[PDB]
């Protein structure tokens, strides 16, 4: 999921855009992927309980 | 075929070749002419083999020595005013040998 | 004028019109890559004002210089002052002419150029807003602890 | 000595340790001067008496 950025591949965004502009897109990717991981961890917690 | 030509047109009638559907390797350009003026404005002579472009125009004309320095964006002269004027916003390179 | 700076660095130079747009944290172009490079995490101010009354004269003036030919990139806030002819092909050639180019060309300026070609006097200021004993301030105020 | 972003840093601690060679007991290092050189360093050399 592109999460609202240009592309979904980190090595693509890094190799295609400069650091200080690709920073916004990689921040968006961090905020999306980490939220997904958080949701997964919470569901795992409920199932484990 | 643009640099192995034998009848490079004059400046008053500058031949314009539309280059399309090809891979732009610049080593064939580097080995074909012992350049004397390879100045660029929008890109770098070295930084060109790793870039993609939509379309390429190769304007070829034989001209005098000082007119080589005359040919540049934002210039003046009998060539830069009446024969061939380079736009100030030019993204390309010139080659003189 | 309401802060404290440990050390202030004032660089100075003369450049053309579009180069003012070029000069910025981490930009591209021969001026930003072979002539002057700012750090990505730059904390400071850039100052540019058109100056065609001192950097121009009749019959032109070619005293200024700028580098287009350098083997590698500039690291932030480095010099590199040198006159070494760029290597082309594989020749160890040392001189001017074919495949042996002078590293820097003239930045000649005239009273009659376009706006993008007009001498744009650019000075930059570097600041260090870190935790350290500062030196420079503005209006100073003091109350009893 | 270090030269990150210029700002030459000199750390030191003077003490008549056991004196055989480099000790084994832990010792800290107190910075003495921190001065912004802002130049290019590649090679290092020491002077004598
Ligand atoms: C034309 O092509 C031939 C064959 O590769 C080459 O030997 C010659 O140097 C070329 N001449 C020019 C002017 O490009
Ligand atoms: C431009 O080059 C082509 C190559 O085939 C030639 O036929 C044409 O006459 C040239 N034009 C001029 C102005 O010389
Ligand atoms: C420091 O000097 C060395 C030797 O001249 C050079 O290779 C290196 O690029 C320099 N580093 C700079 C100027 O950032």
């Amino acid at each position: 999921s592109k999460f609202g950025a240009i592309s979904s591949v980190l090595n693509d965004i890094l190799s295609r855009l400069d650091p200080p502009e690709a920073e916004v897109q990689i921040d968006r990717l961090i905020t999306g992927r980490l939220q997904s991981l958080q949701t997964y961890v919470t569901q795992q917690l409920i199932r484990a309980a | 075929e643009v640099f192995n030509a034998t009848r490079f047109a004059s400046v008053y009638a500058w031949n314009r070749t539309r280059i399309s559907n090809c891979v732009a390797d610049y080593s064939v350009l580097y080995n074909f002419a012992p350049f004397f003026a390879f100045k660029c404005y929008g890109v770098s002579p070295t930084k060109l083999n790793d870039l993609c472009f939509t379309n390429v125009y190769a304007d070829s004309f034989v001209i005098k020595g000082n007119e080589v320095s005359q040919i540049a964006p934002g210039q003046t002269g009998n060539i830069a005013d009446y024969n061939y004027k380079l736009p100030d916003d030019f993204t390309g390179c010139v080659i003189a040998w | 004028n309401d802060l404290c700076f440990t050390n202030v660095y004032a660089d100075s130079f003369v450049i053309k019109g579009n180069e003012v747009s070029q000069i910025a944290p981490g930009q591209t172009g021969n001026i930003a890559d072979y002539n002057y490079k700012l750090p990505d995490d730059f904390t400071g101010c850039v100052i540019a004002w058109n100056s065609n009354k001192l950097d121009s004269k009749h019959s032109g003036n070619y005293d200024y210089w700028y580098r287009l030919f350098r083997k590698s990139k500039l690291k932030p806030f480095e010099r590199d002052i040198s006159t070494e002819i760029y290597q082309a092909g594989n020749k160890p050639c040392k001189g001017k002419g074919p495949n042996c180019y002078f590293p820097l060309q003239s930045y000649g300026f005239r009273p009659t150029y376009g706006v993008g070609h007009q001498p744009y006097r650019v000075v930059v200021l570097s600041f260090e807003l870190l935790h350290a004993p500062a030196t420079v301030c503005g209006p100073k105020k003091s109350t009893n602890l | 000595f270090k030269n990150i972003d210029g700002y030459f840093k000199i750390y030191s601690k003077h003490t008549p340790i056991i004196g055989r060679d480099f000790p084994q007991g832990f010792s800290a290092l107190e910075p003495l001067v921190d001065l912004p050189i802002g130049i290019n360093i590649t090679r290092f050399q020491t002077l004598l008496a």
